Protein backbone atom coordinates (compact mmCIF):
# COMPACT_ATOMS: atom_id res chain seq x y z
CA UNK A 1 0.00 0.00 0.00
CA UNK A 2 1.33 3.08 -0.72
CA UNK A 3 0.63 6.53 1.94
CA UNK A 4 2.99 8.93 0.44
CA UNK A 5 0.49 11.56 -0.17
CA UNK A 6 -1.18 11.58 3.39
CA UNK A 7 2.10 11.32 5.24
CA UNK A 8 3.89 14.10 6.23
CA UNK A 9 6.29 15.30 4.05
CA UNK A 10 9.34 17.02 5.79
CA UNK A 11 10.32 18.51 2.03
CA UNK A 12 7.93 21.41 3.28
CA UNK A 13 8.48 23.92 6.26
CA UNK A 14 5.04 23.23 7.69
CA UNK A 15 5.04 19.67 8.39
CA UNK A 16 1.59 18.66 5.64
CA UNK A 17 0.84 16.12 3.53
CA UNK A 18 0.13 16.81 -0.27
CA UNK A 19 -3.53 16.21 0.00
CA UNK A 20 -3.65 18.76 3.30
CA UNK A 21 -1.70 21.29 1.14
CA UNK A 22 -4.36 20.80 -1.37
CA UNK A 23 -7.28 20.77 1.12
CA UNK A 24 -5.77 24.20 2.43
CA UNK A 25 -5.03 25.91 -1.15
CA UNK A 26 -8.85 25.55 -1.92
CA UNK A 27 -10.20 27.42 0.87
CA UNK A 28 -9.74 31.09 0.88
CA UNK A 29 -8.84 32.22 4.09
CA UNK A 30 -9.92 35.76 2.90
CA UNK A 31 -10.13 37.17 6.07
CA UNK A 32 -8.24 36.85 9.30
CA UNK A 33 -5.33 35.27 7.07
CA UNK A 34 -2.17 35.38 8.74
CA UNK A 35 -2.52 38.67 11.54
CA UNK A 36 -3.49 41.80 11.08
CA UNK A 37 -0.89 43.42 13.57
CA UNK A 38 -1.05 46.94 14.81
CA UNK A 39 1.09 48.95 12.53
CA UNK A 40 0.19 47.32 9.61
CA UNK A 41 -3.30 49.40 9.36
CA UNK A 42 -1.59 52.51 10.57
CA UNK A 43 0.07 52.51 6.66
CA UNK A 44 -3.24 53.60 4.47
CA UNK A 45 -3.95 53.23 0.62
CA UNK A 46 -7.13 53.64 -1.47
CA UNK A 47 -8.27 50.27 -1.46
CA UNK A 48 -8.61 49.03 1.99
CA UNK A 49 -9.02 45.54 3.27
CA UNK A 50 -12.55 44.84 5.26
CA UNK B 1 -2.93 62.17 10.29
CA UNK B 2 -0.91 61.03 7.51
CA UNK B 3 -0.11 62.06 4.19
CA UNK B 4 -1.87 60.54 1.53
CA UNK B 5 -2.05 59.48 -1.85
CA UNK B 6 -6.12 59.68 -2.44
CA UNK B 7 -6.43 61.72 -5.23
CA UNK B 8 -9.29 63.38 -4.82
CA UNK B 9 -11.49 65.55 -7.29
CA UNK B 10 -11.07 69.07 -7.10
CA UNK B 11 -15.09 69.27 -6.48
CA UNK B 12 -14.51 67.25 -3.70
CA UNK B 13 -13.18 68.07 0.15
CA UNK B 14 -14.48 65.28 2.37
CA UNK B 15 -13.97 61.13 1.25
CA UNK B 16 -15.70 58.66 2.96
CA UNK B 17 -15.04 54.82 4.31
CA UNK B 18 -17.83 52.05 3.96
CA UNK B 19 -19.92 52.91 7.26
CA UNK B 20 -20.29 56.44 6.32
CA UNK B 21 -17.24 57.83 8.62
CA UNK B 22 -14.99 60.36 7.07
CA UNK B 23 -11.37 58.77 6.90
CA UNK B 24 -9.95 61.12 4.59
CA UNK B 25 -10.07 65.12 4.43
CA UNK B 26 -8.52 67.92 2.23
CA UNK B 27 -6.77 70.40 4.35
CA UNK B 28 -8.22 74.32 3.61
CA UNK B 29 -4.79 76.28 4.04
CA UNK B 30 -2.55 73.37 1.85
CA UNK B 31 -4.54 72.12 -0.78
CA UNK B 32 -3.39 68.40 0.13
CA UNK B 33 -5.26 65.07 1.52
CA UNK B 34 -4.89 63.72 4.78
CA UNK B 35 -5.67 60.01 5.89
CA UNK B 36 -7.30 59.48 9.32
CA UNK B 37 -6.34 56.64 11.29
CA UNK B 38 -8.15 56.08 14.62
CA UNK B 39 -5.59 55.98 17.83
CA UNK B 40 -4.19 52.06 18.74
CA UNK B 41 -6.81 50.55 21.18
CA UNK B 42 -7.71 47.02 21.86
CA UNK B 43 -7.97 44.36 24.86
CA UNK B 44 -6.20 43.79 28.45
CA UNK B 45 -6.40 40.66 29.66
CA UNK B 46 -4.76 39.34 33.07
CA UNK B 47 -2.85 36.30 33.34
CA UNK B 48 -2.49 35.41 36.96
CA UNK B 49 -2.08 32.49 39.07
CA UNK B 50 -4.47 32.01 42.11
CA UNK B 51 -4.81 34.49 44.80
CA UNK B 52 -4.41 31.50 47.39
CA UNK B 53 -0.83 30.94 45.65
CA UNK B 54 0.65 34.36 44.40
CA UNK B 55 -0.16 37.97 44.09
CA UNK B 56 2.54 38.34 40.24
CA UNK B 57 0.02 39.16 37.30
CA UNK B 58 1.19 39.22 34.06
CA UNK B 59 -0.95 42.00 31.27
CA UNK B 60 -1.45 40.39 27.89
CA UNK B 61 -2.72 43.73 25.82
CA UNK B 62 -4.22 41.68 22.68
CA UNK B 63 -3.30 42.48 18.87
CA UNK B 64 -1.00 45.14 19.72
CA UNK B 65 2.39 45.60 18.40
CA UNK B 66 5.18 45.93 21.91
CA UNK B 67 7.04 49.07 20.19
CA UNK B 68 3.89 50.64 20.88
CA UNK B 69 2.04 49.90 23.68
CA UNK B 70 10.50 44.82 31.12
CA UNK B 71 9.65 41.39 30.66
CA UNK B 72 8.35 42.18 27.05
CA UNK B 73 7.46 39.15 24.88
CA UNK B 74 5.85 38.79 21.35
CA UNK B 75 3.34 36.16 21.11
CA UNK B 76 1.28 36.55 17.72
CA UNK B 77 -1.77 36.73 20.24
CA UNK B 78 -0.78 40.51 22.14
CA UNK B 79 2.31 42.18 23.86
CA UNK B 80 3.00 40.41 27.22
CA UNK C 1 -33.81 5.21 -13.06
CA UNK C 2 -36.41 2.70 -12.91
CA UNK C 3 -35.31 -0.81 -11.69
CA UNK C 4 -37.06 -3.91 -11.14
CA UNK C 5 -34.87 -6.81 -9.21
CA UNK C 6 -35.06 -10.04 -10.98
CA UNK C 7 -36.46 -11.83 -7.52
CA UNK C 8 -37.53 -15.38 -7.07
CA UNK C 9 -38.04 -17.74 -4.35
CA UNK C 10 -35.32 -20.15 -5.21
CA UNK C 11 -32.85 -17.66 -7.10
CA UNK C 12 -30.07 -15.87 -5.57
CA UNK C 13 -26.98 -13.28 -6.62
CA UNK C 14 -23.90 -13.79 -5.37
CA UNK C 15 -21.00 -11.31 -6.16
CA UNK C 16 -17.82 -12.89 -7.60
CA UNK C 17 -15.68 -9.86 -7.49
CA UNK C 18 -14.91 -6.67 -5.27
CA UNK C 19 -13.92 -3.26 -5.59
CA UNK C 20 -12.24 -0.80 -3.08
CA UNK C 21 -13.93 2.69 -2.62
CA UNK C 22 -11.94 5.69 -0.72
CA UNK C 23 -14.63 7.90 -0.36
CA UNK C 24 -14.13 11.78 1.05
CA UNK C 25 -16.24 13.52 3.90
CA UNK C 26 -15.40 16.93 5.22
CA UNK C 27 -16.71 18.44 8.96
CA UNK C 28 -16.71 21.96 10.14
CA UNK C 29 -14.72 21.80 13.47
CA UNK C 30 -14.67 25.10 15.18
CA UNK C 31 -15.24 28.68 13.71
CA UNK C 32 -13.73 32.21 13.68
CA UNK C 33 -13.43 33.86 17.30
CA UNK C 34 -14.36 37.13 17.44
CA UNK C 35 -14.55 39.94 20.36
CA UNK C 36 -16.59 43.59 20.29
CA UNK C 37 -15.20 46.52 21.96
CA UNK C 38 -18.81 47.87 22.84
CA UNK C 39 -17.62 50.92 23.99
CA UNK C 40 -15.46 52.05 20.92
CA UNK C 41 -18.24 49.99 18.44
CA UNK C 42 -21.22 52.33 19.85
CA UNK C 43 -19.99 55.74 20.37
CA UNK C 44 -16.63 55.81 19.38
CA UNK C 45 -13.68 58.90 20.18
CA UNK C 46 -16.42 60.48 22.07
CA UNK C 47 -16.37 60.35 26.20
CA UNK C 48 -19.77 62.14 26.52
CA UNK C 49 -21.87 59.14 24.89
CA UNK C 50 -19.59 56.79 27.15
C1 LIG D 1 3.48 6.38 -4.12
O1 LIG D 1 2.92 7.44 -4.92
C2 LIG D 1 3.84 8.51 -5.20
C3 LIG D 1 3.06 9.56 -5.95
O2 LIG D 1 2.63 9.08 -7.21
C4 LIG D 1 5.05 7.97 -5.97
O3 LIG D 1 6.00 9.02 -6.14
C5 LIG D 1 6.36 9.25 -7.53
O4 LIG D 1 5.53 8.51 -8.46
C6 LIG D 1 5.84 8.75 -9.85
C7 LIG D 1 4.83 7.98 -10.66
O5 LIG D 1 4.55 8.62 -11.90
C8 LIG D 1 7.29 8.34 -10.13
O6 LIG D 1 7.61 8.64 -11.48
C9 LIG D 1 8.24 9.07 -9.19
O7 LIG D 1 9.57 8.60 -9.38
C10 LIG D 1 7.83 8.86 -7.73
N1 LIG D 1 8.70 9.62 -6.84
C11 LIG D 1 9.49 9.04 -5.93
C12 LIG D 1 10.32 9.97 -5.10
O8 LIG D 1 9.52 7.83 -5.77
C13 LIG D 1 5.70 6.82 -5.21
O9 LIG D 1 6.73 6.23 -5.99
C14 LIG D 1 4.66 5.75 -4.85
N2 LIG D 1 5.27 4.70 -4.05
C15 LIG D 1 5.03 3.40 -4.23
C16 LIG D 1 5.75 2.46 -3.31
O10 LIG D 1 4.27 3.00 -5.11
C1 LIG E 1 -3.95 80.70 2.35
O1 LIG E 1 -4.85 79.78 1.69
C2 LIG E 1 -4.57 79.60 0.29
C3 LIG E 1 -5.64 78.68 -0.25
O2 LIG E 1 -6.88 78.88 0.41
C4 LIG E 1 -3.16 79.05 0.10
O3 LIG E 1 -2.87 78.98 -1.29
C5 LIG E 1 -2.13 79.95 0.80
O4 LIG E 1 -0.84 79.34 0.74
C6 LIG E 1 -2.52 80.17 2.26
N1 LIG E 1 -1.58 81.08 2.90
C7 LIG E 1 -0.90 80.81 4.02
C8 LIG E 1 -1.15 79.46 4.64
O5 LIG E 1 -0.12 81.61 4.52
C1 LIG F 1 -42.76 -19.34 -5.70
O1 LIG F 1 -43.76 -19.92 -4.84
C2 LIG F 1 -45.07 -19.91 -5.42
C3 LIG F 1 -46.00 -20.46 -4.36
O2 LIG F 1 -45.32 -21.36 -3.51
C4 LIG F 1 -45.09 -20.72 -6.71
O3 LIG F 1 -46.37 -20.60 -7.32
C5 LIG F 1 -44.02 -20.24 -7.68
O4 LIG F 1 -43.97 -21.09 -8.82
C6 LIG F 1 -42.65 -20.17 -7.00
N1 LIG F 1 -41.66 -19.60 -7.91
C7 LIG F 1 -40.77 -20.30 -8.64
C8 LIG F 1 -40.77 -21.79 -8.46
O5 LIG F 1 -39.98 -19.74 -9.38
Amino acid sequence: FNFSQILPDPSKPSKRSFIEDLLFNKVTLADAGFIKQYGDCLGDIAARDL
Amino acid sequence: LTESNKKFLPFQQFGRDIADTTDAVRDPQTLEILDITPCSFGGVSVITPGTNTSNQVAVLYQGVNCTEVSNVFQTRAGCL
Amino acid sequence: AENSVAYSNNSIAIPTNFTISVTTEILPVSMTKTSVDCTMYICGDSTECS
